[PDB]
């Protein structure tokens, strides 16, 4: 079904949401147990097939939990176990039209900076790899944000080019020169 | 007056209004969402280093 | 337009760098590259998109070259595997 | 006619020659180092897989 597994998505939002405000939380350790973590992060790949529409919305429930369990301290350990790096390369993904088209690279942006800065040094080392080896087009993010439609687009540009600057300073790629 | 005037047929009636809630609540979702995250990133940023965590990318890069 | 040109072809001289010297020992440079990819992602998704009057076909020129760049790394890294 | 129309003196001359010489070498440093680098690539390029390393981003990737 199309409408069920988009309503199923999100309903994990609201619940992994509202757990927190009640460090660690029994909702996503369960979701762990269950493999679902697993399976979650393998369907990333190939995102770009997926990617108004109904495929459309349903993959940004998708890109959206996932930027909440790397919120929490505890996330990082079962997110990072997951090697979401090599499942997010083997898709190749990195005027209404363009605006969709930053929607998605802020959506994975997010999930990978909230990762990095979540555990601590222990995943430091791979944020310098993302960054080195897709060196050059975050450069033209950072350097373009430095009459509806064109706030929309101008905005996802602000939020990616924050996004990556907040993996940086996070990263410490600066001491790397 | 009656009869039809631009008007629909109950069985549209009813697809329209449970596509309206759908997209109602889609949006919602996606608001409440965004705005999730855009309290998370203040209370994250508000910290401490504003203004630097950019100034120093500025130094660095080709303003 | 201009200006936007010249941006894209200091990205272009640093991707054709990294390029060529994974590409040139072997899979000693294979581990880095990959890094670069995934701690810069999405960036490089934009402009392989964007390719798939004079000063406009010199700015498209630089995307084809551009977008062509980092595919060659791509494929002679072999971030594929890596999914 | 004479005397000067629309023309520059030789000081200016000089500096114009030397500033045109210039430019001239370093256009044709560019262009041969842009030819060369393209010769490279299609060189390393028309070994094998010259549509299939975009085939398959293409495929992985949306399209």
């Amino acid at each position: 079904d199309t409408t069920c597994q988009t309503a199923a998505m999100i309903l994990l939002n609201a619940l992994v949401h509202t757990s927190r405000a009640s460090v660690d939380c029994p909702i996503i350790d369960a979701l762990n147990r269950l493999n679902f973590i697993g399976v979650l992060v393998d369907s990333l790949k190939e995102i770009l097939n997926e990617w108004a529409s109904p495929s459309q919305q349903y993959t940004s429930a998708k890109l959206a939990l996932l930027l909440q369990l790397c919120q929490t301290r505890q996330g990082a350990k079962y997110v990072l176990q997951a090697n979401l790096f090599r499942a997010l390369e083997q898709s190749g993904v990195f005027v209404v039209a363009l605006e969709r088209h930053y929607a998605l690279l802020v959506a994975l942006a997010r999930v990978v900076g909230a990762a990095v800065t979540a555990r601590g040094a222990h995943n430091i080392v791979q944020g310098r790899k993302f960054l080195t080896q897709h060196r050059g087009l975050v450069v033209h993010v950072l350097k373009k944000n430095a009459i509806l439609a064109q706030q929309a687009l101008e905005e996802r540009i602000e939020e990616l080019a924050e996004a990556f600057m907040l993996l940086i300073t996070a990263t410490g790629f600066l001491e790397y020169e | 007056s009656g009869t039809g005037l631009g008007e629909v047929d109950v069985d549209t009636y009813l697809s329209n209004l449970q596509t309206k809630t759908t997209l109602s609540m889609i949006a919602d979702g996606l608001e409440r969402s965004a705005r999730d995250f855009d309290a998370f990133l203040e209370e994250n940023v508000t910290l401490e280093w504003e203004a630097q965590r950019k100034r120093i990318y500025q130094h660095f890069g080709i303003k």
